[PDB]
DNA sequence: GCGCAATCAGCTGTGACTACCT
DNA sequence: AGGTAGTCACAGCTGATTGCGCT
């Protein structure tokens, strides 16, 4: 059901590599990017499905 | 009441700890109380053997290049 | 032999549903030790549960 | 015999040593060999040009619904047509583009022949969601293009581009008579098909002097359009071709001055949307009409308004910069500081201009021959 | 030699760092070469090192090569002499050659041309310039069985004697142990005994400069020597073989791996050699286009080495084939030459030059060393990074995206260990969702997708769930061919599934997306071949593995060949927009239902 | 009734898991 | 106190059989 969908999503999308990555992001830069060069390099090195 | 150590981890490691409890791989059933799908309660007198087992599991499927 | 072997296991593997035994510990009466300590022993696997009751 | 069946090449034999440490100097030459990898020409092809009145004919039949190019032929065709219009107006200052759409055995002039880039792009974007019905009629589109381009001056190069998707055309009359009429009228017709080669298109392109091509994929489509972007070569001196055109100054209006008169743009008045009531814009030198876009021919007095920098951007082709004489540093008896960058001359070769006899390093010589296109010493 | 930090330090061994750093090279005492790529002399140093040593890793900045005896044999096979190579290595050392390499190089290069093997009148002979070496090897017990009947002196002219044809592999293995390696040189310019054919490639099939270098190194002094050329599948590999066959100008025999590779080679020959169909023959027991009396013959393995009863026509064809010399016997997919029955194939036919071609020279069981004497030395090793920098090879963006184990599956994974856990991490619901998301995304962006998946039992429910075409493998010949033929030129269908079938050189069309799930354990050859099916960021391929399982270790240990080739595997832990759309196994009900059907195997 | 294509038996390659002697 | 021939999975090949089609 609707509750089962939410439970499965919570179990899957955040099982191992989110319980620390999300916490680090909450304790991260937060503000704007360092330079525009970093953003361009990140966009170049990111996959097409990660830029949408 | 129960006194010990709360262990928080991913569900995969929680189930690995549960398997260790049921298989008696540590020699006893010291994994007593399960509270959540991602949290467990373990007696603190044998946290070392649990750490050794976790390290063995982790580096077993690692293929160190050393 | 092959055509009977390929179907003999179809009904064999369709019967069992639960493989893992239920591990729910059905502790019996509590045993009282010193310092208000209470121990519970599982009647299925012999698991011992020692706790302090307020 | 074969070239590779002889002796094996030893490319490492080039390097040599005489003082047990001279190898560095050799690689220095390699560094000097690293530079000057260009021909000192950003284009290196046609050094002149000629005005073009190009017509783009777009098929609107059911064959445009084919999904050979994602999502369908019509969408990719219109996207590449927008790109082609932008590039064509970038590389041609005083050219004109008209758009005709063929559909249901008829031809409709989607956009009149003009030099405005924004109008054509908007028309194409509107036409993206058109309905594809019927079959194309090359005869009607060619007749309309010939009728419009018949009265154009002879010095202008009259070109028609046909994007023929469907493999069949309905001709109300004989088309070879029309082809002969086009040949007598000196009209260049080029066709870029999408499915396969058609005999009539090949005959038309061969007789009218144009080029006929067939699309392999979207990349080949873009390559063909880019090839069509380049203007045709022109004679050294053909005729008395001159055109009266103005140069509107971009005068903005400020409330600090008392000459701030708000005015509606003449081009924006013709649109369905509310015309922009801006402070100011481009004023016609003849009738003081207000316009927001350039180059746009004036609707009132008929004068053409062209931006001077666009015309001046191609002047370096008329006066190419002569190559500087490469002179070794030892053989030059003079100052050892570069005239352009004031840097010390340490390279093995020093370039000296033939006019002002100034010394330029490798970097300054490359910069002058590639971008500046003018000798700084000769300017003074 | 010293182990202060556990690192072999050679600071005192090679101090010749005169002036000062201009030589982009470092030598090792035992043996190794480190090359600096960011040098003005990079191309010349690379050309020098390729001709003398084989690479061990080619990352973007610092290449590493290894010095081996066979590499030096290949170097001295070309016109390069000992003095030239020694003086040029000393020329670019920047540290000084240790006195353990010069002696090693001298010892390797001294005994190169002393012993030669020749084929004449369907007879194998071993000829030596120095008569003493014959008496040196006379006392060897293994060699004495080759001669029959004892070959008392075989007085000719230069001392030579006959050897047993079927025991040539044994003597080839023994000679290198005797420090007298054999050389396979075919001077096809002047034979006057072998009936050369009129093959001549059309002068329209141009070849890239690296192919020119490989061919030029093949024919160094007007003669052809047996060797191995390693080129990517997407790059031009069949063209090199066709050009070599045309240059040899003799009767050619081509060996493939599958029954469809022979058609591929026939098509390549008909395309780039201008050979009449009468001379071209294929011997694979399908049409039997009169292989008797032919110029070029194409066949496959597992047919020339049958140990069982053979067909009547095939028996006569083999009898005819084993009665004449062969020119430039070409082997395809040479990596799987060292097999139980494939090794004897070279001993069942007689040929002058044996040219092996492959894309993935890596293999387990350390049997690649045997290939050094089975065929010859590793001639050319193409640099994949510079190959893709020129734009002729698609720059594939490698990805290693893993998925967590679902709780309903990890308990069973840790519960069972007797080989029953393969299906558990093979059919991970999270991996299934990731694969479905990738399929949908790359179909929305219109990219051809090839999904490799071993363990076809899992692939069944993996493919029928999405209702997409798949190749079980034991289906038929027509169905697979038609599926692969309509996969390319059809916009409606642009994704296929392959189960270990595409792990060889096939005619699969161009694709941009490859997704591999649950492949073999540590088959670097298999992963390299799968990667080769994509290149021909134009393209990119993904590998899906399950965390906290043996598949993680397998993926880690199988990608080392590619990182040696210069590729980098980016790790993707989160998929953007995973929950944006609906995917299969959304709820836990079907996930736990999957356990019963995945444990329903019970293969006992 | 004959002829072509589908089908299986037997052997082999590749990679990995497992039970007794220096 | 530490390592290799059988065994299993999944593919390939060729050598026969073996039911299916008929202007
Ligand atoms: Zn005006
Ligand atoms: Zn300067
Ligand atoms: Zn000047």
């Amino acid at each position: 059901g609707t509750s089962s969908q939410a439970e499965a999503a919570r179990i899957l999308a955040a099982s191992w590599p989110q319980n620390r990555e999300d916490e680090e992001k909450q304790k991260l830069k937060g503000g704007p990017k360092k330079t525009k060069r970093e953003k361009k390099a990140a966009a170049s090195h990111l996959f097409p499905f990660e830029k949408l | 009441v129960l006194k010990g150590v709360l262990i928080e981890c991913d569900p995969a490691m929680k189930q690995f700890l549960l398997y260790l409890d049921e298989s008696n791989a540590l020699g006893k059933k010291f994994i007593i109380q399960d509270i959540d799908d991602t949290h467990v309660f373990v007696i603190a007198e044998l946290v070392n053997v649990l750490q050794e087992r976790v390290g063995e599991l982790m580096d077993q499927n690692a293929f160190s290049l050393t | 032999d092959k055509k009977v072997k390929e179907l003999r296991r179809a009904v064999r593997s369709s019967v069992w549903k639960r493989e893992t035994i239920v591990h729910q510990h059905e502790y019996g009466p509590e045993e009282n030790l010193e310092d208000d300590m209470y121990r519970k022993t599982c009647t299925m696997c012999g698991h011992e549960l020692t706790y302090e009751k307020m | 015999t074969k070239r590779w069946e002889g002796g094996y090449e030893r490319t490492w034999e080039i390097l040599k040593e005489d003082e047990s440490g001279s190898l560095k100097a050799t690689i220095e030459d390699i560094l000097f060999k690293a530079k000057r990898k260009r021909v000192f020409e950003h284009h290196g092809q046609v050094r002149l040009g000629m005005m073009r009145h190009l017509y783009v004919v777009v098929d609107g039949s059911r064959t445009m619904e084919d999904q050979d190019l994602k999502p369908n032929r019509l969408t990719c065709t219109l996207k590449l047509l927008e790109y082609f219009v932008e590039e064509y107006f970038d590389q041609n200052p005083i050219s004109q583009i008209g758009i005709i759409v063929t559909k249901s055995k008829r031809a409709e002039k989607l956009t009149e022949l003009s030099g405005n880039p924004r109008k054509h792009i908007t028309s194409l974007k509107k036409a993206v969601d058109m309905t594809c019905h019927g079959e194309p009629s090359l005869y009607n589109s060619l007749s309309i293009a010939m009728q419009t381009l018949k009265h154009m001056p002879g010095h202008t190069s009259r070109e028609v581009l046909i994007i023929f998707s469907s493999l069949t055309t309905c001709d109300p009359s004989n088309i070879y008579d029309l082809i002969k009429t086009l040949k007598a009228a000196k009209i260049r017709v080029s066709v870029i098909g999408l499915s396969a080669e058609v005999r009539v298109c090949t005959v038309l392109a061969r007789e009218t002097g144009g080029t006929y091509h067939v699309i392999l994929d979207e990349s080949h489509y873009k390559e063909l359009l880019t090839h069509h972007v380049s203007p045709p070569p022109a004679s050294s001196s053909s005729e008395c071709s001159l055109i009266r055109m103005g140069f509107p100054q971009h005068t903005i209006a400020s409330l600090s001055d008392q000459d701030a008169k708000p005015s509606f743009s003449m081009a924006h008045l013709d649109g369905n949307t509310e015309p922009g009531l801006t402070l100011g814009g481009y004023f016609c030198p003849q009738c003081r009409a207000k316009y927001c876009e350039l180059p746009v021919e004036c609707k009132i007095c008929g004068l053409t308004l062209v931006s001077a920098p666009h015309l001046a951007r191609s002047y370096h082709h008329l006066f190419p910069l002569d190559a500087f004489q490469e002179i070794p540093l030892e053989e030059y008896n003079g100052e050892r500081f570069c005239y352009g960058c004031q840097g010390e001359l340490k390279d093995q070769h020093v370039y000296v201009c033939a006019v002002c006899q100034n010394v330029f390093c490798v970097d300054c010589d490359v910069f002058v021959h590639d971008s500046l296109h003018c000798c700084p010493g000769c300017i003074h | 030699k010293v182990d202060e930090y556990g690192a072999k330090d050679y600071r005192l061994q090679m101090p010749l760092k005169d002036d000062h750093t201009s030589r982009p090279l470092w030598v090792a005492p035992d043996g190794h070469i480190f090359l600096e790529a960011f040098s003005p002399v990079y191309k010349y140093a690379q050309d020098f090192l390729v001709a003398i040593a084989e690479p061990v890793c080619r990352p973007t900045h610092v290449h590493e090569y290894k010095l081996t005896a066979y590499s030096l044999y290949a170097a001295v096979s070309v016109g390069l002499q000992t003095s030239d190579i020694t003086e040029y290595l000393r020329k670019l050392s920047k540290t000084g050659v240790p006195d353990g390499i010069m002696q090693f190089i001298k010892l390797c290069t001294v005994s190169y041309g002393k012993v030669k093997l020749v084929l004449k009148h369907n007879r194998y002979f071993v000829e030596s310039c120095h008569p003493d070496v014959i008496q040196h090897l006379l006392q060897d017990p293994v060699i004495r069985e080759c001669r029959l009947r004892n070959s008392e002196g075989e007085a000719t002219e230069t001392v030579s004697f006959e050897v047993k044809q079927e025991m040539i592999e044994e003597l080839q293995k023994r000679c290198i142990h005797l420090e007298y390696p054999l050389l396979a040189e075919y001077d096809f310019r002047n034979d006057s005994v072998n009936p050369d054919i009129n093959i001549d490639l059309k002068p329209t099939a141009v070849l890239r400069p690296y192919q020119e270098k490989s061919l030029r190194k093949m024919f160094g002094n007007g003669r052809a020597r047996s060797g191995v050329i390693v080129l990517p599948c997407g790059a031009g590999k069949s063209l090199v073989g066709v050009t070599a066959a045309c240059t040899v100008r003799k009767r050619c025999l081509v060996l493939g791996n599958s029954a469809v590779s022979v058609e591929q080679w026939k098509a390549q020959f008909k395309m780039w050699s201008t050979i009449d169909d009468s001379q071209i023959c294929r011997f694979t027991s399908d049409a039997k286009d009169k292989p008797i009396g032919c110029s070029v013959a194409i066949s496959t393995y597992s047919m020339l080495g049958h140990t069982t009863k053979r067909s009547w026509e095939a028996e006569r064809v083999m009898e005819w084939l084993k009665t004449q010399e062969w020119g430039l016997m070409i082997l395809d997919e040479v990596h799987t030459i060292p097999a139980k029955m494939f090794r004897r194939v070279l001993t069942i036919v007689q040929a002058h030059c044996k040219l092996g071609l492959t894309a993935t020279l890596v293999r387990e069981d350390d049997k690649i060393v045997d290939l050094n004497f089975l065929i010859g030395p590793k001639l050319y090793e193409a640099n994949w990074m510079e190959l893709q920098n020129n734009g002729y090879i698609a720059k594939v963006q490698c990805a290693e995206v893993w998925c967590p184990m679902s709780p309903e599956f990890y308990r069973e994974y840790v519960a069972i260990k007797t080989k029953k856990r393969i299906l558990l991490y093979t059919m991970n619901p999270n991996k299934f969702r990731a694969c479905q998301f990738l399929i949908k995304f790359h179909e929305r962006r219109n990219d051809k997708i090839i999904v490799f998946a071993d363990n076809v039992f899992a692939l069944k429910e993996y493919a029928i769930r999405l209702n997409k075409p798949y190749i079980y493998g034991p289906t038929s010949q027509g169905e697979r061919m038609q599926i692969l033929q309509n996969f390319k030129h059809n916009p409606k269908i642009n994704t296929i599934f392959i189960s270990k079938v595409g792990d060889t050189s096939f005619d699969l069309p161009e694709a941009n997306v490859l997704i591999q799930i649950s492949s073999h354990g540590g088959s670097r050859r298999q992963e390299a071949q799968r990667l080769g099916r994509v290149l021909r960021y134009n393209a990119f391929f993904y590998s899906l593995v399950s965390q906290d399982t043996q598949e993680m270790a397998y993926s880690t240990k199988r990608q080392r060949f590619l990182v040696d080739q210069g590729y980098s595997f980016k790790v993707i832990t989160k998929l953007a927009g995973m929950e944006e759309e609906d995917l299969a196994f959304s709820t836990k009900e079907e996930q736990q239902q999957l356990l019963q059907k995945v444990l329903a195997a019970t293969d006992l």
